[PDB]
């Protein structure tokens, strides 16, 4: 059979928080350098931060993609971030 | 006076008894209590200056309250402060869409 | 009762010389300076229960992520000299 | 610099994880554009709990309570 | 025949509200709604006017934001008349309920 792997090992499917961690860590450092320069930043807490903004961007994209198919359209145009932005109070 | 002093106006003892009075901390920090006054006494005159150049705007002497509306609501970086609560008998900023013109 | 109506008075007087005001302005203005410094204090309140202790650093730094950084700058800045001004 | 450093492919698994498998041409710059709008804004509330806690290095305790305030 | 075309005096007349700053709702059928929604929980409420005005400026402040917000929204598609789908899509997306 071909299903019942798909119905087995497919009764868990989750998906994971992506953003690579020393693209992620370099761009932080880089902005933070700015702010206050020679600033170290500790190897903890930084997950956390990688969850929270992970967690606000999905949560961006499922507007996003509610304001899509609204448009009867599944592609995204720069006026539904915008408008998504603007509505949502920031 | 203290406000003279300081160079202040607003009354700084009225807020000292009023932050006793709240008891967010045992003992306040007296070395500047008029600190968080001043703060205040600056925002107020920007609040104020606004208001002042909306009515005079209008050829209106007295404050109008649309016009501190106006006042407060054109200021991005005022309505980014307070953007969450409206004005009694305020108003909107005239804003008609350009592609809904005939 | 102790009113505020004198000091945003005489702000006005020393901003505007010739504008008047009116009688529900000036219940806008009472109520915005009133929950201003209510917002800002226990800012300061919860910044004080922030360090892990029972002065003016608090609410400087409580000024300064509470308002936009643009008019934050001269806040504390008028502050201070304010302060100097007052410490003799 | 290094802003560039997140890559096409990562915005296109972080689209999929949102659903729907339409990607535009520059959505990746529109989500670059969003989190240089939101993670600058929570690296700057750490960095005032950094000045209002005399540390020069950040902590769990203090980077997350000037991150709740978003919302 | 004086007639124009349908959306040629809307322009105008939006115009002259923006401008004004008035109560936009009757006082009295206000006190009617208000009375009714409020005999519900308890007798001899005995409300005074300065609240029933209160929340009056209040509920039309808040359905003139909705209202633009849903017209944002409904011009983002090529649409220029109002459709429940816009009113629902104002209510959930900013979670208000």
């Amino acid at each position: 059979g071909t299903v019942a792997l798909r119905e087995i090992r497919r009764f868990q499917k989750s998906t994971e928080l992506l953003i690579r961690k020393l693209p992620f860590q370099r761009l932080v450092r880089e902005i933070a350098q700015d702010f206050k320069t020679d600033l170290r930043f500790q190897s903890s807490a930084i997950g956390a931060l990688q969850e929270s903004v992970e967690a606000y961007l999905v949560s961006l994209f499922e507007d996003t993609n509610l304001a899509a198919i609204h448009a009867k359209r599944v592609t995204i145009m720069p006026k539904e971030i915008q408008l998504a932005r603007r509505l949502r109070g920031e | 006076s203290r406000s003279a002093k300081a160079g202040l106006t607003f009354p700084v003892g009225r807020v000292h008894r009023l932050l006793r009075r709240g008891n967010y901390a045992q003992r306040i920090g007296s070395g500047a209590p008029v600190y968080l006054t001043a703060v205040l006494e600056y925002l107020a005159a920007e609040i104020l200056e606004l208001a002042g150049n909306a009515a005079r705007d209008n050829k209106k002497t007295r404050i109008i309250p649309r016009h501190l509306q106006l006042a407060i609501r054109n200021d991005d970086e005022l309505n980014k402060l307070l953007g969450n609560v409206t004005i009694a008998q305020g108003g909107v900023l005239p804003n008609i869409h350009q592609n809904l013109l005939p | 009762k102790e009113t505020y109506s004198s000091y945003i008075y005489k702000v006005l007087k020393q901003t505007h010389p010739d504008t008047g005001i009116s009688q529900k302005s000036m219940s806008i203005l009472n109520s915005f300076v009133n929950d201003i410094f209510e917002r800002i204090a226990t800012e300061a309140s919860k910044l004080a229960a922030y360090n892990k202790k029972s002065s003016a650093r608090e609410i400087q730094t409580a000024v300064r992520l509470i308002l936009p950084g643009e008019l934050a700058k001269h806040a504390v800045s008028e502050g201070t000299r304010a302060v100097t001004k007052y410490s003799s | 610099d290094n802003i560039q450093g997140i890559t096409k492919p990562a915005i296109r698994r972080l689209a999929r994880r949102g659903g729907v498998k339409r990607i535009s041409g520059l959505i990746y710059e529109e989500v670059r554009a969003v989190l240089k709008s939101f993670l600058e804004s929570v690296i700057r509330d750490s960095v005032t709990y950094t000045e209002h806690a005399k540390r020069k290095t950040v902590t769990s305790l203090d980077v997350v309570y000037a991150l709740k305030r978003q919302g």
